[PDB]
């Protein structure tokens, strides 16, 4: 009864993520670097805009933040709403918009949208 | 009356206000004939934007009016339709092919007025 | 709770479908249908490439694989399984993978991808 | 085995030997939708050259089969139908449109380079 | 007799068929699609120019104009009469006469007639 | 039954000759210049390849050889049989295919095939 | 009886989808060359990627069929060795030169095409 | 008995596998690299460790060891780890999936193009 | 227990390494030979047994199956064999005198020249 889809638009594997304020829901820590290896993914997008609220760990959050990056390549946060950032109790790259930071990871593996 | 067509050159736009009656549909479906019959059309753009629902009985009307536009000689555009009539029209027998639907008035004429001789 | 999914590119807009397969989930629909309009969204794609059976009344996704149409461009639903195509008791795109259906959503609004 | 193994350059090349039963045909459709699960090929060709008899029980399972592998995303040809056969399965009465059946086998890989891959 | 009319020019070739509007002559059904397999004919014409009528059984003509849609390819009827077209109990390509029903079947082999 | 070939694409002229090796049936020299100045047929053949075998019955049909040479125009005779030139009890234009009979015709009257 | 053939145009992709005994392989084997001299063959494309376990009456045929097709007129090429079958070949008198082995029935069009033609 | 590691040598930039060995008496191969870092000229080199798994508690004898390379000569780079090996990281450096491609960005590093 | 002798995956050619193993009973440097020949492909591939001494008498299980990898892996080859170790001659396959100029001729049989 767990449920963090993903999709793979032919170089990066995006993942998707609806409102799980929850730390029960620990599978996508794992759930994504298992299929993040078995087909070659570059780059991981995480497109966490529907997500109300983080409650006082992001550390899970963080973490593979930082895993995908010395595991295989830069992670994107996508549009982090901005009642959520203020919790600051404490680096990588990010985005403002689904529709955009998926341009710029293509930029960062030099290709490009044509015409 | 209420259903004012007018001309924009080869092209006939419309609308449709807020509807509640049977009686409009009869009183609609001549006019939308007459002046495509005078007006030499070629393509007729229909924006049904603000109708809430559209019943079963009226669906029918405005469902046969796109052959009967397209029967006379101009490829009929139904463009602006609110979603929650959609679902009212599954049940419906629909076979919209060539019916050519859009989303909004600018997807009307970015459409058809590029699919007609330009 | 009951909430699937959506994603939105914005050029095309997307969803994945998870494993839900009862009818009492007509909401898959009603999920769909409301930002077909409020954002211009022109193509999409299903994308229930996991998925075990439908029960045997699908005119709750093959028709709303038809009233997409009236509302925007086409639709092309992404990797049918086994025991799906097995059984037919009924038209559609109906392309093989995600990697795939996202070439031809940009040639059927007329874009590529190459550098 | 009544099944081949079959790959072929990014299409399929499905032999079908001289067979009599749908106790072979109903695994059949599984056993060729098993590999164009992981095989991702965007074509099959069945080939019916060596039948010389369908009855009319079997002749919906390869009545269905083109347009079941079309659903999974793979167009489907039917190459060498015989005019035995080919008499009788019209009484099962067919709406076979996106069937694109050639004449031989060396002419039906000609017809999937044209339309995969131009 | 049995071996009732045809013959076998360039590669899309025609067949011919001469007064006999009997049931019995189901030969006309099976004598030319032995021919199909026999060489790769593509493309083949009918040419019933002359017969009055077909009276309630185009089963042998209209469904054998079916089987080589199935065999190879595009059969077509060449100049049926003013009188047999008002006879329809119940599609294809057809034409009018066999010099302009040639040359748009050379256009679905490919080649053409003029130097 | 005593009608063999209406028959023309009408620049040049098909023919076919199918069964009928008797002295009886003289109709296809007569009604065969009939239809040869009923329209502007320049060249003609005959194509006897299903005839096994001629009896007594060249001095009718080699006279229909010696009538379209003073007629219209080099008529030419296709695939005659093993046993058929056999018979000599004592000229023309002669080949052995259909197929590439025409292009001897096509050739003498300055027609070609491109592709 | 159970092991067919097919043709492409100057080409034989032949299969193998399981073999028991000398009998059923010298029917095939018997089929080969019949089917080598009734077309006109150039190069035949055997695939065996479905063999479990060979001995020495079998894997001599299979040996040897690189000689018979290759008087015959036509090269050959066994596509598809498996790791298992192939360390079971130790025993035989390596004569295997010019035999041009291949990975699978894609890379034997590769490795053909190469020989003949474009 | 196994005081044998692993090594290997191709064209200039080099490598060096890693098989399994989860012990702390693996100081070998903090030295052994480092010895033919300078016996040859390798400019960079690789970890390869796709198959380790897995580490107990000591980076420090598998990552300060990728900060000497960087001193002796350049730039060493972890090729691929396991998902449940970092999945623990209570602890920057280059690091890549597989070998296919991370001797791609190898030759770039020391200007080469394998291209025909 | 020391379940391993080597192997590598890098970019087509899918080179090997072998350490002093010199005993009959290291058989284990088949069939992990052969699974990976169809796991992936491999056009060429490399052996660097440039640290063995010696073969005792049994070439049968390292020169015997080069032409049985013949059948699958397309012309392996010898990469850096040491002195002493040709002196055992009972009585063929291509080989070089070590892997940086063993890997550009393996490199030529693949469409792949080295460019700057």
């Amino acid at each position: 009864s767990a449920l963090q889809e993903l999709s793979a638009p032919l170089l990066p594997i995006f993942e998707k993520i609806s409102v799980m304020p929850l730390i029960g829901t620990i599978d996508t820590e794992r759930a994504k670097l298992i299929i993040e290896n078995l087909l070659i993914g570059v780059v991981k997008n995480r497109s966490e805009v529907v997500l109300i609220d983080i409650t006082g760990v992001p550390v899970v959050d963080t973490m593979v933040a930082h895993h995908i990056i010395q595991a295989s390549e830069a992670v994107r946060l996508v549009g982090c709403q901005a009642m959520l950032v203020g919790i600051r109790p404490e680096q990588i790259i990010t985005t403002n918009t689904m529709k955009k930071g998926m341009e710029r990871a293509l930029a960062l593996t030099n290709r490009e949208i044509v015409e | 009356m209420g259903i004012p067509i007018l001309k924009l050159g080869e092209c006939l736009l419309i609308s449709i206000q807020s509807e509640l009656d049977d009686h409009t549909a009869v009183e609609f479906q001549e006019d939308l004939l007459a002046k495509i019959h005078e007006t030499s059309a070629r393509g007729v753009v229909i924006d049904i934007t603000s109708i809430d629902f559209i019943d079963s009985f009226i669906a029918k009307i405005l469902g046969d009016v796109v052959s009967m536009s397209k029967l006379m000689g101009a490829k009929v555009v139904v463009t602006g339709i609110q979603p929650a009539v959609a679902i009212t029209l599954i049940e419906l027998g629909i076979t919209f092919s060539g019916v050519l639907s859009a989303m909004d008035l600018e997807s009307g004429l970015e459409k058809l007025k590029q699919e007609l001789g330009e």
